[PDB]
DNA sequence: TTGTCATTTTGCAGGTACTCTTATTCAATATG
RNA sequence: CCUAAGAGUAC
DNA sequence: CATATTTTGCAAAATGACAA
């Protein structure tokens, strides 16, 4: 107990692209990187417009 | 939903990424493989945002292994063929006693250690006792080579002014600042070499710079301007030897900043590195 | 990592990982974990790349 | 990552006054001997002098950050085991909150 | 007195290995002059000193019948053991002159630790006699024992134009040996010539390579 | 080395 | 090892010792430079004892003023079959008769050695400046150019207990134990004609040695 | 070895030969001022260094968070809370043995047992 | 199940427990380095060997 | 009439396939 | 059409 | 007004002496 700062939350150590990931802690981490690196690649709505 | 932070060029959305640099004002010290005669190298990328921005790597290093006698710490001063040794420096500077050097470069009295590990040094710029005969000696060594023997003095006087630790200062006056600073870059080579301190990591994020668009910009447009008013000053000198007219219009060229930046936005590279802007991704909002 | 005072060389500190998959694991055996992936990741590109030149 | 930020810099002048103001020794008059436990206090990467008094000088820094009277970006360091102290201001930093 | 006692040891035993390179060469040396223990060896060659005489431990050997049979172009050699540290060009001109006056086609000087570049020189003295030069050190251990180093047998000249005939082979479609390797320096190889090695295989139980002098 | 990582030498 | 010593272990560890590279770097705890102006008497109380020994057993008035001493590890003297005899003499022989080297007993407290620079008859007005600069690069020499004991390149030498199949005298191949060193560096002629191992049997990394040790096959 | 300068030119003073009194004779190289020797030591060489293992420690070393505390005996204060850190010498070859300094004394204490 | 988790737990803790040991022999000093290796090899070779075994 | 030993310069190339997009082609002063 | 650059797929 | 030109891994090969 001689803390001077507290983490807001550990979860944004992530990324934008892993923060879409369920449950990171439970995956291996090569999974997480090939999540991230493929989520890019997910087809869905970029803009509104 | 859109987040903006990226430019319009000829239609296509382009996006600065983020380049990785090394901090510059920072001493680091690095060891050096067994083949080599330097055993430790403190090196510092010197640099000064308010003026030129131009990059200027002074080194200290340490010469000879450790099993090595003649172990003589040398500096490699800009636009000098050769490798200084310290104390040549410290001299030239303004310091002449041995003491004092030793004062500036150890802050304590006990650590003999450090004092046997520099004693080398002493010994080798023993030599030279005077400030003027050290700034013969640096522009001795100076690579220009078109200065008489009595103006070598100003143009060593220059290179400590206007080349040696800019980010100092470029003015005059500040000589014990810089021999503050190059004593305190031999301590933490001595540091180093004495197996107090592990060698610096290179991959230590604190020690990292990220250009992002606004220095990059900077940068980019600096050059261009520079471009621009050579190009002003061109143009005056033939107008007023040719002794036509002035006028300002005639002067300036948009085209030589609008093309500039529009060719350094549109095509990766950035001059005149690569890859430096990139098609903005559209393919999904995450990506 | 800045979570562990200095000269701490207990098995949490140095990155072991006492949780399973199944049970998840604690930011910073996640973040030793990601450390060692990107390890393996570094070592497959180079592997692959070397084993290529040294066939030919 | 998501909340890390990168600092855009501003002008160290009204830190290097704050320091002088302070008590910050000039480097200029500076002799080791009658001060061998001083930290030198680095700007931007210059050494700017030392401080013989290194806590409380770290303390109202960070009151003054604290307050907004320093730029938050602006990031301060003291090493005590090395004896220093360290401010950068200069851009290009990657920072997050806490 | 324990660095003689080690100095007369590797002495000895590289007069094993000088006499088994001699009698693995074809020449006739009995199997009891190989096998000489430590003992015989210092009553022998070791003066009451403790100081071992090399002057009286140099040797001649000649030949055995079925090597004049199958090699009958070679005849007596001679092996020489220098006192000296340091060969001079004086004492190399002896040995040589001694061999030529003598007849030998094969002299072997054994030297302690060097010989002097100006009498490497003069080494190549009149064919068709030959100065083979060995350093003690490298006698010490006989590689020839190692289980890595197989067998090596020297053909003669009827035995590789069989071997050539036979396989259609021109003289650079052997696999080549070169003249310093430290197997063609024990058995005394010459270019041109052509070593049978019998291997220990394992897909065969034996294999038998050839390899020619470069 | 090599080329990459002449020889040693040339 | 030879194969009526394979599993002899104080033989095993008697080779071991016979073959590893030991430099006075790796003993010498620290090396200082004095002024004692006789070279009968000494200002350190602690090796004074050495000094009435060696003297008192025992020409003196040709050794320079200047004295080298080393202090050395116990450690290293224990687990290493060295000894102050050994060191001594090594020293003695390395320098012939140009250095005069004196040393405690290894029972001692401290190991201690003591060097003097023979002065030649011959007077010198300016080697008496530079004799504290001989006496430094002659100790720069002795710390790396000589060797105590072991053949060269033989950085470090582990022994390790491996288990062969030895046909057994009734006819069956049965699980034998042997001692074996492995050691980093090569230096394989060197190792090779070294008594007591088995010369036919060693083995290396570096195929590049053996090719031009043992031959191309 | 405590090295000394000169006290006219404040340079540094190098070991001579004395031959009326045969005694060690720190001289200048620039002014000729000469003085006697305090120590007949005049170069030490730490093959294996043992100084530096505590070096960083300052008069308010308590204060830094990172530090890890403990509760260990002072055999000064008898007190509980203390900060502990590894040996400061980076060779390779150094024994991973503790250091404490006592925060309310600071005076430093190891947890070595050859030593003890 | 709950029981082998429970084990599991249990081996954890007590391979843990062994590390501990080691860190305060070697922090004693009491550590004897292996040949051929320094003091913080063996600490870290032990410690390593500890945890997977602990692991299988 | 022969060895010796001890600094200063010497060349470089990085796996296999495959998909897509974007930019750019010397600017400007000068003579016909 | 060429060239360059960038992004990416499977190893 | 339009075309023309101004990070990485070393063992040697070579050099300057040289010493009688
Ligand atoms: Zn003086
Ligand atoms: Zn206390």
């Amino acid at each position: 107990t001689t803390f001077t700062h507290c983490e807001i939350h550990p979860s944004m150590i992530l990324g934008v692209a892993a923060s879409i990931i369920p449950f990171p802690d439970h995956n291996q981490s090569p999974r997480n990187t090939y999540q991230s690196a493929m989520g890019k690649q997910a087809m869905g709505v970029f803009l509104t417009n | 939903f859109d987040m903006g932070g990226y430019f319009i060029i000829n239609g296509s959305e382009k996006v600065l990424i983020a380049q990785e640099r090394s901090a510059g004002n920072i001493v680091q010290v690095f060891k050096k493989a067994a083949p080599s005669p330097i055993s430790h190298v403190a090196e510092i990328r010197s640099a000064l945002e308010k003026g030129s921005r131009f990059i200027s790597t002074l080194q200290v290093k340490l010469y000879g292994r450790e099993g090595s006698s003649a172990r003589t710490i040398k500096a490699t001063l800009p636009y000098i063929k050769q490798d200084i040794p310290i104390v040549i420096i410290f001299r030239a500077l303004g310091i002449i006693p041995d003491g004092e050097i030793l004062e500036h470069i150890c802050y304590d009295v006990n650590d003999w250690q450090m004092l046997e590990m520099l004693k080398p040094c002493v010994e080798d710029g023993f030599v030279i006792q005077d400030r003027e005969t050290a700034l013969d000696f640096i522009g001795r060594r100076g690579t220009a080579l078109g200065i008489k023997k009595e103006k070598r003095i100003q143009y060593a006087k220059d290179i400590l002014q206007k080349e040696f630790l800019p980010h100092i200062t470029q003015l005059e006056g500040f000589e014990s600042r810089k021999a503050f600073f190059l004593g305190y870059m031999i301590n933490r080579l001595l540091l180093c070499a004495l197996d107090r301190k592990d060698q610096d990591d290179r991959d230590h994020f604190g020690k990292k710079r990220l250009d992002l668009a606004g220095p990059l910009l900077a940068q980019l447009f600096k050059t261009l301007f520079k471009k621009l008013t050579k190009d002003i000053f061109r143009y005056m000198q033939r107008t007023v030897e040719e002794a036509h007219d002035f006028n300002m219009k005639l002067a300036i060229n948009a085209k030589t900043i609008t093309s500039g930046l529009k060719y350094a936005l549109a095509t990766g590279n950035w001059g005149e590195r690569a890859g430096v802007s990139q098609v903005l991704n559209r393919y999904t909002y995450s990506s | 990592l800045p979570h562990f005072s200095k000269d701490d060389y207990s098995p949490e500190s140095k990155g072991f990982v006492e949780n399973s998959y199944l049970r998840g694991l604690t930011p910073q055996e996640f973040f030793f974990h990601a450390m060692g992936g990107r390890e393996g990741l570094i070592d497959t590109a180079v592997k692959t790349a070397e084993t290529g030149y040294i066939q030919r | 990552s998501l909340m890390s930020c990168i600092s855009v810099g501003t002008d160290p002048m009204p830190i290097i006054t704050f320091l002088s103001e302070w008590g910050m020794e000039p480097l200029e008059d500076y002799v080791p001997h009658q001060s061998p436990d001083a930290t030198r206090v680095f700007v931007n990467g210059v050494w700017h002098g030392v401080h013989r008094n290194p806590a409380r000088l770290m303390e109202t820094l960070r009151t003054l950050r604290r307050k907004g009277d320093i730029n938050p970006e602006v990031s301060m360091i003291r090493d005590i085991r090395e004896k220093e102290l360290k401010i950068f201001t200069d851009a290009g930093r990657v920072y997050r909150p806490l | 007195d324990q660095e003689n006692e080690r100095n007369i040891s590797r002495l000895w035993r590289a007069f094993r290995t000088v006499k088994e390179m001699v009698k693995d060469r074809g020449y006739f040396i009995t199997q009891e002059e190989v096998e000489l223990p430590l003992e015989d060896f210092k009553a022998k060659y070791c003066d009451s000193m403790g100081r071992p005489q090399r002057k009286m431990m140099s040797f001649q050997a000649n030949p055995t019948e079925e090597s004049i049979s199958k090699f009958p172009d070679m005849g007596s050699l001679w092996v020489e053991f220098c006192d000296e540290p340091s060969v001079g060009v004086k004492t190399m001109k002896t040995f040589v002159i001694h061999i030529q006056e003598k007849n030998f086609q094969t002299g072997i000087f054994v030297y302690q630790n060097n010989i002097t570049p100006s009498a490497m020189k003069l080494v190549p003295s009149i064919p068709p006699a030959t100065i083979e030069t060995f350093n003690e050190a490298a006698l010490v251990v006989n590689i020839t024992h190692h289980e890595l180093v197989p067998k090596h047998i020297r053909l003669s000249s009827d035995e590789k134009r069989e071997l050539l005939k036979r396989y259609r082979l021109k003289e650079s479609q052997l696999p080549r040996i070169q003249r310093a390797d430290p197997v063609a320096l024990y058995l005394g190889l010459k270019r041109g010539e052509v070593v049978k090695i019998i291997r220990k295989s394992e897909t065969s139980g034996r294999y038998a390579s050839y390899r020619i002098c470069m | 080395t090599x080329p990459g990582v002449t020889x040693p030498g040339v | 090892l030879e194969p009526g010593h394979a599993a002899d272990q104080e033989q095993a560890k008697l080779i071991r010792s016979a073959i590893e590279h030991t430099t006075l770097k790796s003993v010498t705890i620290a090396s200082e430079i004095y002024y004692d102006p006789d070279p009968r008497s000494t200002v350190i109380p602690e090796d004074e004892e050495i000094i009435q020994l060696h003297f008192s057993l025992l020409s003196f008035d040709q050794q320079s003023p200047w004295l080298l001493r080393l202090e050395l590890d116990r450690a290293a003297m224990n687990d290493k079959d060295l000894t102050m005899g050994q060191v001594g003499e090594r020293i003695k022989q390395t320098f012939k008769n140009d250095l005069f080297v004196i040393w405690s007993e290894d029972n001692d407290e401290k190991l201690i050695i003591r060097c003097r620079v023979v002065r030649p008859k011959s007077l010198d007005a300016e080697t008496e400046a530079e004799e504290d600069h001989m006496l430094k690069k002659i100790e720069n020499t002795m710390l790396e150019n000589i060797t105590l004991r072991g053949v060269e390149n033989i950085e470090r030498v582990v022994m390790m207990k491996y288990d062969r199949k030895v046909p057994s005298p009734t006819g069956e191949y049965v699980k034998e134990p042997e001692w074996v060193l492995e050691t980093d560096g090569v230096n394989l002629s060197e190792v090779m004609t070294v008594p007591g191992i088995d010369p036919t049997r060693i083995y290396t990394n570096s195929f590049i040695d053996i090719m031009e040790v043992l031959g191309i096959e | 070895t405590t090295f000394r300068f000169c006290r006219d030119c404040n340079n540094m003073l190098y070991p001579r030969e004395d031959k009326e009194n045969n005694r060690l004779l720190f001289e200048c190289r620039t002014c000729s001022y000469v003085e006697e020797a305090g120590s007949p030591l005049v170069y030490r060489h730490e093959l294996i260094t043992n100084i530096g293992e505590t070096a960083g420690v300052v008069q308010d070393i308590g204060s830094d968070p990172t530090l890890p505390r403990s509760d260990r005996e002072c055999p000064k204060c008898h007190s509980r809370e203390n900060v502990f850190f590894q040996s400061q010498q980076r060779r390779k070859d150094t024994s991973m043995v503790l250091f404490f300094v006592c925060l309310s004394c600071s005076h430093i204490f190891t947890s070595d047992q050859k030593n003890k | 199940d709950g029981p082998t988790m429970r084990e599991i737990t249990e081996t954890i803790a007590e391979a843990k427990k062994k590390v501990l040991d080691v860190t305060k022999e070697a922090q004693a000093n009491l550590l004897t380095a292996k040949h051929g290796m320094t003091l913080r090899e063996s600490f870290e070779d032990n410690v390593v060997r500890f945890l997977n075994e602990a692991r299988d």
